[PDB]
């Protein structure tokens, strides 16, 4: 971890460029710290990680800082043992993380690549003074819409899409539209499927989600938002489907 | 154990919602019959302006012996349902023991009648059961029983205890007087909230911003007065004499479907 | 050449189909019906609502009800109706003898009308012998 | 879970075991309605019955080797 860290820190403080550290699951680094401390005989701490757990993991994850030269933002997988935020290693890690995005297995099996879960993922940056007031508003509204859909997934099995009220039938429709529009084709998936791959800026996805959730695009089909980039490209997909509808 | 219990109670919530919707679908199946019945009854009441010497099912001339018939829910854990129902039943039989009515009780719920068979201080006899759908044959059984009970005037002012479906969280138990039938068509209440028929209440369950709740539909069927000529086959009396039984049966089946 | 017959039931629409001839039996008589019948109102009671469509004289056993017979659109308010061959011979006849075991029970006016309705169940049972 | 995924399976398994995994996932989701399926929707009923049969496909005798030509 520290080797990768200094190899990226040279990039940062010598080329003044944004560096990404994909440190693989931190719990292995803390595990190795526990291994080496138990080998050195230094008396173990709580559940069994090293006593210098906070100090060591902080020495690994404090050199991840945006210096005036350039940013060195990292992306660190974290593997909770026995699935608890309580024990020290995930505790001392989540004390440092600034954005936590979970990749969901059911969503991956569905094929909404990338499988990042829109609801359970959170970030400390999301607040309005950090993102922008409109970005915070549209993000909170999308999270509330996807909450509504996770709720009504229970009931659209029993009542159907028509029986329930048509003030939230719009919510379910725009929720399908958002859940599809979140799926983006990648510059890497070209080797597998053949889609070109679209990079979507923050402004473009903000305006696209504002148009989707505001109520203009309530007529475009649900599969026109799936695997598309900018929102105008989604309208292009829908217009091509309209062209082919006659044939 | 708690996780498996959570999965099981989520499954029971989903199954209970589907069962509520299928009972609503049975009620919407019945609404053609009820609308046609509540318009033909007015057609009779308009051809003859209650000019009648007939229908022993309209002997309200005293309150001598009431037959409060209490339908109840028949399963386990029964929400908070069966206790509320039989509580209102016990209050009403107490008030009918005040007046000295000698009330008999026709019970339609399995759990309710297994409760009633413990204490016979309440005179309870001839209890039946039908669940998961009120079948027209069980409705015919109850109709025949309480009908044969009313043709012998010993049974009069025959009210029923079915809980109308006002809301999903809690639906208060209400009590309707049944067997007089008010040949004008109004199946009215316990004297202070009597309602006119052809103004029905058909419950439609739909989601709110996010939840499941029942929204009432107080739809009004308009009754065609009469066909241009409207000849008449039977007597003026035997028509209502044979029609009020099936109206009694339709009200019993509705107060079984909505109770369920 | 037919009438839009919709025989109803408190939870069903038993036989929603168009029929040439309708032989619903009222209290007074088994009043036959041809197409374009005059607007009347019959109190159809116990008795088979025999109907002669182009195929056959398919019978349906109704328990009780009422029939507002207009012109080409008849709507019958039956309590319990069993169309076609929903009822079957052997069990029906055996339950008819069970009904006879019922009729002779006891108890004055209160239960003899129930015995009457059991006799009418036996009248429903006689229909399965006709098919 | 298996980290490799369907990259290990042969094309026959790649085609059939996909539906098998999907149907076992759906049957495990509907494992709560195992007994409480009371005349429910026919999609639910058919899927649950097929899952119940699929798990007795899964179970197999002791030391009984299923050569791939049979298990496909």
């Amino acid at each position: 971890g520290l080797t990768a860290l200094t190899m990226a820190e040279y990039f940062r403080d010598v080329n003044e460029q944004d560096v990404l550290l994909f440190i693989d699951n931190i719990f292995r680094f803390v595990q190795a710290g526990s291994e080496v401390s138990a080998l050195l005989g230094r008396m173990p701490s709580a559940v069994g990680y090293q006593p210098t757990l906070s100090t060591e993991m902080g020495s690994l994850q404090e050199r991840i800082t945006s210096t005036k030269e350039g940013s060195i933002t990292s992306i660190q997988a974290v593997y909770v043992p026995a699935d608890d935020l309580t024990d020290p290693a995930p505790a001392t890690t989540f004390a440092h993380l600034d954005a936590t995005t979970v990749l969901s297995r059911g969503l991956a099996a569905k094929g909404i690549y990338p499988a990042v879960d829109p609801l359970d993922s959170t970030s400390t940056m999301l607040q309005p003074r950090i993102v922008g007031e409109e970005h915070y508003e549209i993000a909170q509204r999308v999270k509330e819409t996807l909450q509504r859909y996770k709720e009504l997934q229970d009931i659209i099995a029993i009542l159907g899409l028509d029986e329930l009220s048509e003030e939230d039938r719009l919510t379910v429709a725009r929720a399908r539209k958002i859940e599809r529009f979140l799926s983006q084709p990648f510059f890497v998936a070209e080797v597998f499927t053949g889609s070109p791959g679209k990079y979507v800026g923050l402004a473009e996805t903000i305006r696209g989600f504002q148009l989707i959730l505001s109520g203009e695009l309530d007529s475009l089909p649900e599969q026109a938002f799936y695997l598309v980039g900018n929102i105008d490209e989604a309208t292009a997909k829908a217009m091509n489907l309209e062209m082919e509808s006659k044939l | 154990s708690v996780k498996n219990t959570q999965k099981i109670t989520e499954a029971m919530k989903l199954v209970a919602a589907a069962k509520v919707r299928r009972a609503q679908e049975a009620v919407v199946n019945g609404r053609p019959f009820s609308e046609t019945l509540v318009e033909v009854l007015y057609n009779m009441n308009e051809q003859l302006q209650t000019e009648d010497v007939d229908v022993p099912l309209t002997k309200i001339r005293t309150v001598k012996k009431v037959a409060l018939m209490v339908v109840t829910g028949d399963r386990g854990l029964c929400g908070g349902f069966n206790n509320m129902l039989l509580k209102k039943a016990e209050s009403r039989i107490a008030e009918l023991k005040k007046l000295g009515v000698d009330y008999t009780i026709i019970s339609i719920g399995k759990k309710g009648n297994t409760y009633f068979i413990r204490r016979p201080e309440i005179p309870v006899d001839r209890y039946f059961d039908g669940t998961n759908l009120p079948t027209a044959k069980e409705a015919q059984a109850i109709a025949d029983d309480v009908f044969s009970l009313f043709v012998s005037e010993e049974v009069d002012k025959v009210e029923m205890l079915y809980t109308k479906f006002v809301s999903l969280v809690k639906s208060d138990p209400v009590i309707h007087t049944l067997l007089p039938l008010s040949p004008k068509g109004e199946i009215c209440d316990i004297n202070g909230k009597c309602v006119d028929a052809a103004e029905d209440e058909l419950f439609r369950l739909t989601t709110k911003e996010g939840k499941l709740t029942v929204e009432r539909d107080m739809i009004k069927t308009e009754t065609p007065a009469f066909s241009p000529i409207l000849e008449f086959e039977q007597d003026p009396a035997q028509i209502l004499d044979a029609l009020l039984p099936l109206y009694l049966n339709s009200q019993i089946l509705r107060a079984l479907q909505e109770s369920l | 050449m037919t009438l839009n017959l919709c025989v109803l039931t408190p939870n069903r629409s038993i036989w929603n189909s168009e029929v040439k001839e309708i032989i619903l039996s009222t209290n007074s008589g088994q009043i036959g019906v041809l197409p374009n019948h005059a607007p009347t109102a019959t109190a159809v009671d116990i008795g088979i609502l025999r109907i002669r469509l182009n195929d056959q004289w398919l019978t349906l056993a109704l328990m009780g009800g009422f029939a507002r017979i207009g012109n080409n659109e008849i709507t019958i308010l039956v309590n319990d109706a069993e169309r076609g061959s929903d009822i079957d011979p052997q069990e029906a006849q055996q339950t008819l003898e069970i009904a006879e075991a019922n009729l002779r029970k006891a108890e004055g006016k209160r239960q003899k009308i129930e015995a009457n309705l059991a006799l009418r169940r036996a009248r429903t049972r006689v229909e399965a012998s006709n098919t | 879970v298996s980290r490799v995924g369907s990259a290990a399976q042969i094309k026959a398994m790649k085609k059939v075991a996909g539906k098998l995994k999907l149907e076992l996932a759906q049957f495990a989701e509907l494992e709560a309605f195992a007994q409480f399926a009371s005349d429910l929707d026919k999609a639910t009923q058919n899927q649950l019955a097929r899952g119940q049969r699929l798990r007795e496909l899964l179970k197999q005798p002791q030391s009984a080797p299923l050569t791939v030509e049979e298990q496909v």
